[PDB]
Protein backbone atom coordinates (compact mmCIF):
# COMPACT_ATOMS: atom_id res chain seq x y z
CA UNK A 1 0.00 0.00 0.00
CA UNK A 2 1.44 3.50 -1.00
CA UNK A 3 0.14 6.81 0.00
CA UNK A 4 -1.97 9.10 -2.26
CA UNK A 5 1.30 11.35 -2.67
CA UNK A 6 3.80 9.52 -3.35
CA UNK A 7 2.25 9.54 -7.45
CA UNK A 8 3.07 12.28 -9.09
CA UNK A 9 -0.14 14.88 -9.75
CA UNK A 10 -0.77 17.01 -12.81
CA UNK A 11 -3.58 20.12 -12.28
CA UNK A 12 -6.28 18.86 -14.77
CA UNK A 13 -8.10 21.90 -13.93
CA UNK A 14 -7.24 25.34 -15.40
CA UNK A 15 -6.59 27.70 -12.67
CA UNK A 16 -8.13 31.17 -12.18
CA UNK A 17 -7.12 33.39 -9.41
CA UNK A 18 -9.55 36.16 -8.48
CA UNK A 19 -8.26 38.94 -5.88
CA UNK A 20 -10.89 41.12 -4.65
CA UNK A 21 -10.82 44.29 -4.04
CA UNK A 22 -9.33 45.71 -0.68
CA UNK A 23 -11.20 48.34 1.19
CA UNK A 24 -10.07 51.54 1.10
CA UNK A 25 -10.70 54.51 3.76
CA UNK A 26 -10.78 58.25 2.23
CA UNK A 27 -9.79 60.68 4.73
CA UNK A 28 -11.21 64.36 4.15
CA UNK A 29 -9.31 66.73 2.12
CA UNK A 30 -9.66 70.81 1.54
CA UNK A 31 -7.21 72.73 -0.43
CA UNK A 32 -8.55 75.73 1.45
CA UNK A 33 -10.54 75.70 4.36
CA UNK A 34 -13.68 78.30 4.81
CA UNK A 35 -11.15 79.69 7.69
CA UNK A 36 -8.26 79.89 5.32
CA UNK A 37 -10.32 81.42 3.18
CA UNK A 38 -11.83 84.15 5.26
CA UNK A 39 -7.94 84.37 6.56
CA UNK A 40 -6.96 85.28 2.54
CA UNK A 41 -8.80 89.08 2.87
CA UNK A 42 -6.12 91.80 3.66
CA UNK A 43 -8.82 93.26 5.76
CA UNK A 44 -11.99 92.37 7.93
CA UNK A 45 -14.52 94.83 8.40
CA UNK A 46 -15.82 92.59 11.67
CA UNK A 47 -12.63 93.00 12.92
CA UNK A 48 -11.88 96.53 12.00
CA UNK A 49 -15.02 98.03 13.47
CA UNK A 50 -14.91 95.32 16.38
CA UNK B 1 -0.31 80.88 -0.71
CA UNK B 2 -3.39 83.00 0.13
CA UNK B 3 -2.63 83.85 3.74
CA UNK B 4 -1.44 87.33 3.79
CA UNK B 5 2.59 88.14 5.41
CA UNK B 6 1.70 88.67 8.87
CA UNK B 7 4.05 90.62 11.32
CA UNK B 8 3.51 92.26 14.66
CA UNK B 9 4.05 96.00 14.79
CA UNK B 10 3.51 99.02 16.98
CA UNK B 11 1.41 101.67 16.96
CA UNK B 12 2.11 105.18 18.21
CA UNK B 13 -0.41 108.22 18.33
CA UNK B 14 -1.64 110.89 20.33
CA UNK B 15 -5.57 111.43 20.28
CA UNK B 16 -6.08 115.15 19.96
CA UNK B 17 -9.66 116.45 20.66
CA UNK B 18 -10.79 120.01 21.49
CA UNK B 19 -14.30 120.78 21.93
CA UNK B 20 -16.42 123.17 21.83
CA UNK B 21 -19.01 124.21 25.11
CA UNK B 22 -21.87 126.72 24.94
CA UNK B 23 -22.34 127.47 28.86
CA UNK B 24 -26.23 128.74 28.64
CA UNK B 25 -28.00 130.22 31.72
CA UNK B 26 -28.94 126.54 33.05
CA UNK B 27 -27.02 124.06 30.81
CA UNK B 28 -24.07 123.07 29.24
CA UNK B 29 -23.84 122.44 24.99
CA UNK B 30 -20.91 121.16 23.01
CA UNK B 31 -20.87 123.57 19.94
CA UNK B 32 -18.59 121.32 18.28
CA UNK B 33 -15.84 118.79 18.76
CA UNK B 34 -12.68 118.19 16.37
CA UNK B 35 -11.04 114.72 16.70
CA UNK B 36 -7.35 114.11 15.57
CA UNK B 37 -4.60 111.53 15.56
CA UNK B 38 -1.18 113.22 15.79
CA UNK B 39 1.61 110.85 15.15
CA UNK B 40 4.40 110.83 17.81
CA UNK B 41 7.63 111.99 16.41
CA UNK B 42 11.32 109.75 16.18
CA UNK B 43 12.51 111.42 18.42
CA UNK B 44 9.95 111.10 20.90
CA UNK B 45 9.29 107.42 20.32
CA UNK B 46 12.87 106.80 20.89
CA UNK B 47 14.10 108.85 23.49
CA UNK B 48 10.75 109.34 25.86
CA UNK B 49 8.42 106.50 24.87
CA UNK B 50 10.91 103.46 24.48
C1 LIG C 1 -3.14 32.30 -8.41
O1 LIG C 1 -3.28 32.02 -9.79
C2 LIG C 1 -2.12 31.45 -10.42
C3 LIG C 1 -2.42 31.34 -11.89
O2 LIG C 1 -2.68 32.62 -12.46
C4 LIG C 1 -1.80 30.11 -9.77
O3 LIG C 1 -0.60 29.57 -10.34
C5 LIG C 1 -1.60 30.33 -8.28
O4 LIG C 1 -1.32 29.11 -7.61
C6 LIG C 1 -2.84 30.98 -7.68
N1 LIG C 1 -2.69 31.14 -6.25
C7 LIG C 1 -1.67 31.77 -5.66
C8 LIG C 1 -1.68 31.76 -4.17
O5 LIG C 1 -0.79 32.33 -6.31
Amino acid sequence: QLSRADITTVSTFIDLNITMLEDHEFVPLEVYTRHEIKDSGLLDYTEVQR
Amino acid sequence: NIAPYKFKATMYYKDVTVSQVWFGHRYSQFMGIFEDRAPVPFEEVIDKIN
